[PDB]
């Protein structure tokens, strides 16, 4: 809801609100963020293809 | 690589890889007829021998 310059600063820095895991079997929710490299654009724009 | 996150900073690991030596053997067979060995040591004086 904030100004869209602060959204750009949030898009690269802060990790988003609970994406999936990486390299598991049943696709759990991510936790503790040790080496997590997830750039999802379907979260900010609120669309799906 | 030294990292800047909160996980356990993992120590280096020295691998000891223990190899062997594959041996091989090669041989060829050569026939020499008995009429060839016999006139090899035989005494000769004529220009046909």
């Amino acid at each position: 809801n904030r100004g869209l310059y602060t959204l750009v600063n949030e898009y690269s820095a802060r990790l988003a609100g609970a994406p999936a895991t990486s390299t598991t079997d049943l696709q759990y929710v991510v936790v503790n963020g040790t080496d997590v490299f997830l750039d999802q654009p379907c979260h900010m724009l609120q669309e799906a293809y | 690589i030294a990292h800047g996150d909160g996980r356990r900073p993992n120590k280096q690991r020295q691998y000891i890889v223990m190899k062997a030596c594959n041996k091989h053997h090669i041989g060829a067979e050569i026939e020499l007829a008995a009429a060839d060995i016999e006139l090899l040591f035989a005494e000769k004086e004529t220009p046909l021998d």
